[PDB]
RNA sequence: AGCGCCAGAGAGGGUGAAAGCCCCGUAGGCGAAAGGUGGGGGGAUAGGUGAGGGUACCCGAGUACCCCGUGGUUCGUGGAGCCAUGGGGGAAUCUGGGCGGACCACCGCCUAAGGCUAAGUACUCCGGGUGACCGAUAGCGCACCAGUACCGUGAGGGAAAGGUGAAAAGAACCCCGGGAGGGGAGUGAAAUAGAGCCUGAAACCGUGGGCUUACAAGCAGUCACGGCCCCAAGGGGUUGUGGCGUGCCUAUUGAAGCAUGAGCCGGCGACUCACGGUCGUGGGCGAGCUUAAGCCGUUGAGGCGGAGGCGUAGGGAAACCGAGUC
RNA sequence: ACCUGGGGAACUGAAACAUCUCAGUACCCAGAGGAGAGGAAAGAGAAAUCGACUCCCUGAGUAGCGGCGAGCGAAAGGGGAC
């Protein structure tokens, strides 16, 4: 093209400032002349006042935590049909995944909005609703035994 | 949407083209191929400027003066900064300077390069290359009646090593295996010139 | 190097959707304050305006 | 090592500035210097040395050694680069294209 | 400036200034009697090579195991196992013994109390190559006869100092002078390049010249007229009167302030980078977006690589449900 | 310098401080070598599962640990090197 003038685009500004100068931020320095305003302050976010924070609130979060750690428990990606009836044939875990949601998320529950077509789709669960829902026509393909 | 190349004759059979949708002259954007450009050359950029801080200095750490009745302005080492002797404040120390520009646009980018070129006519697709043992003659020759005097730069990709040395030493030319196509080195010279091979490759990289 | 999440502020809110900092309500915490007075009652979830700003930042991470 | 370059103990020709052009015999290579000598700057200095032994001295001095790199040496012809032969069993240096 | 030429060689350095073709080199291609190294490709030893049926001989001891005291692990006494182990007690040999987070029972995993084992990994005294690395107050503390001089009993601390010229041609001889230094002479492109010698700034000390001052009171200047000195319907330099005028910085309610700092000059000298994050913004792509480490090329070519990560649904402590949920 | 073992601080942080933190860091000592360490399961952990060890990327600032403060912080599994 041309190695001239083909630099950003009216927004580079790779310019940042300096607060040493003699005529804008200076002396003190982008903003500051006082103190505790010198090397550091405590926080703020949770910090502070040496008074109580908000660490006054009770930690509700219950059953948080025992020890060994987590329990290894079967987690159930949701997808609604809304974002489901965007393709059709016959569509099952795996056709998910390697598209759209899920990704090893495990369990596929539909559910959703939207309005399904008929097309017996394979999961794990659906929703009182979901089944309804494309039981004017669809699938009931679910569970496992082994 | 223009996209007519120059197909180089190969033997007697004339002078054909080709072409390429937006691969060619489309909406070239003079931003993204800078973009580009910055990234490429700075990940390349080889750094290693090191300055030694205040305890990287080799001083001892003893406390020049009393500290409270000489007069004399209260110090600690011969390593602080404002010692001469001393230690760099905010030298530089060596650091990289790589980070990975988005390949869907390091690729759009080829595009635009190898287009823009082609637009003002300066793209041009070889084949007949009599140009034998590497011989800078033999090339000078070729290129003189292949349209290429040496007024403007030429960049010289194909996968014929031979002809790579044939011009891997003319001043104006910038000879480049076809896997090495890159936005600068297109940029950087006047005039794009490549192997048919070559451009299938380039092709391949994005149809 | 990478923000380490504030355990604590976890353990004891719950960040909804719109970006809302929601717990608790100081004072019923098993009374300790005692007998009752249909106060006990009013208790479910609320709302920390301003100071959740603050809260939100210690769980960069965490979301 | 690596210290060796061109001319020897023979003919040579300058090329350098003052004496641009001046056919002269043997430098007496330094060369751990680089110079050469030949004929041509030949200032002339005090003549005296450490110890007046023997009366003074003179005024007609001698060659000033001269960069090695101005000189060239020469045959049936002008300047022309070393070039090398085997002969077929030792070797020697030739011109380019004629020889000695 | 005019005609050429080589190029697998238009990297670089050097030559009195800016050379592809002058010198050393560069691309490319050859070389080891000798001594190291060397499964990358091959030879040879060492060693290792099956399946059923029976006794009920072996299978690592102050060990396991339990208890007291501790250590390691994300685990801080916790519901606290496991792995280690100082103290006490103290087994069994496959109907054996340990583990899967107290403890049982199921279900399953593994064989403790003997040992060795390449590679991929770490580092940089040492050799080489590069640098949007420094260029003599920098870069290593040392570009130089530096871990020196000097300091300290000692451990230890720890400097300063680089550049004549292309070439010594480095100033013969005469003169002044005890010498040193100079004046001529002479070399050189240059000597205000003459030797701790390129360039040579500022502070600071001088000589000469111009204007100006010995009745007048000042942050030293500014405004205005007038006079004197170098070019002319203008400008410079100076300044005799007149008018007006409390330094700079910092810190303060408030400083000329009799509050802080500064002798003067010249150098050195302070908002950075890494990783997370949050707004804004310039772009790519969009129900999608994107790669890490690493492999392949390059030798200042970029590719490949979906593990993974955001986002597509939220509620609820949880079970769980779901456009709902509590 | 790097490595393994044996010993092993305080300042600081917690806007005081004693648990905790800094930190098994600084340092001291022994030893190893071009590396050292580790290494062929009395393992892992829920997978009809995996199959010495080490190194990198993830997993993950998750699981958890914690005057539940400040703050500390895995492993399995998945990619690679070998």
């Amino acid at each position: 093209d041309l190695r001239p003038n083909p630099g950003a685009n009216k927004r580079r500004k790779r310019v940042g400032r300096g607060p040493g100068s003699g005529h804008g931020k200076t002396a003190t320095r982008g903003h500051k002349g006082q103190k505790s305003r010198s090397g550091g302050l405590k926080d703020p976010r949770r910090f502070e006042g040496g008074r109580s924070t908000t660490l006054m609130r009770l930690p509700k979060r219950g059953m948080q935590g025992q020890v060994p750690g987590e329990i290894k428990r079967p987690r159930y990606q949701g997808v609604n049909l809304k974002d489901l009836a965007r393709f059709e044939g016959e569509v099952t875990p795996e056709l998910l995944v390697r598209a759209g949601l899920l990704k090893k998320g495990y369990r596929l529950k539909i559910l959703g909005e939207g309005e399904a077509k008929p097309l017996k789709v394979v999961a794990h669960a659906f929703s009182k609703s979901a089944l309804e829902k494309l039981k004017a026509a669809g699938g009931e393909p679910v569970l496992l035994e082994a | 949407m223009k996209e007519v190349a120059v197909y180089q004759i190969p033997v007697l059979s004339p002078s054909g083209r080709r072409e390429l949708a937006a691969d060619l002259p489309a909406e070239i954007n003079p931003h993204l191929l800078w973009e580009v450009v910055r990234w490429q050359l700075a990940k390349r950029r080889r750094g290693t400027a090191s300055t030694k801080t205040r305890g990287e200095v080799a001083y001892s750490g003893r406390k020049i003066w009393p500290q409270k009745h000489t007069g004399r302005a209260r110090h600690g080492d011969i390593g602080a900064p404002i010692f001469v002797g001393g230690g760099v404040v905010f030298g530089p120390k060596p650091r990289d300077y790589s980070y990975t520009l988005p390949k869907k646009v390091r690729k759009k980018g080829l595009a635009m390069a190898v287009a823009d070129r082609a637009r003002e006519g300066k793209l041009l697709l070889v084949e007949a290359f009599a140009g034998v043992n590497g011989k800078t003659k033999e090339f000078l020759a070729w290129a003189k009646e292949a349209g290429l005097d040496g007024s403007e730069s030429v960049l010289l990709v194909t996968g014929n090593e031979l002809v790579r040395r044939a011009a891997r030493n003319l001043p104006w030319v910038v000879t480049l295996a076809p896997e090495g196509l890159n936005v600068y080195d297109i940029v950087r010279t006047e005039r794009l010139v490549m192997d048919l091979d070559a451009w299938e490759v380039f092709q391949n990289r994005i149809g | 190097p990478k923000m380490k999440t504030h355990k604590g502020a976890k353990k004891r809110v719950k960040i909804t959707a719109s970006g809302k900092v929601v717990a608790m309500k100081t004072g019923k915490r098993h009374l300790n304050w005692q007998k009752s007075g249909k106060e006990i009652r009013q208790k479910g979830r609320k709302f920390v305006l301003a100071k959740p700003e603050a809260e939100r930042i210690k769980l960069l991470l965490p979301y | 090592r690596v210290k060796m370059h061109v001319k020897k103990g023979d003919t040579v020709l300058v090329a350098s500035g003052k004496y641009k052009g001046r056919v002269g015999k043997v430098k007496e290579v330094l060369p751990k210097k680089y110079a050469v000598i030949v004929e041509g700057v030949n200032i002339v200095k005090k003549a005296v040395r450490v110890s007046p032994k023997y009366p003074q001295g003179g005024f007609i001095e001698k060659e000033a050694p001269l960069h090695a790199s101005k000189v060239r040496p020469i045959c049936p012809a002008c300047g022309k680069p070393t070039r090398v032969r085997k002969k077929f069993l030792e070797n020697g240096k030739k011109i380019r294209v004629c020889a000695k």
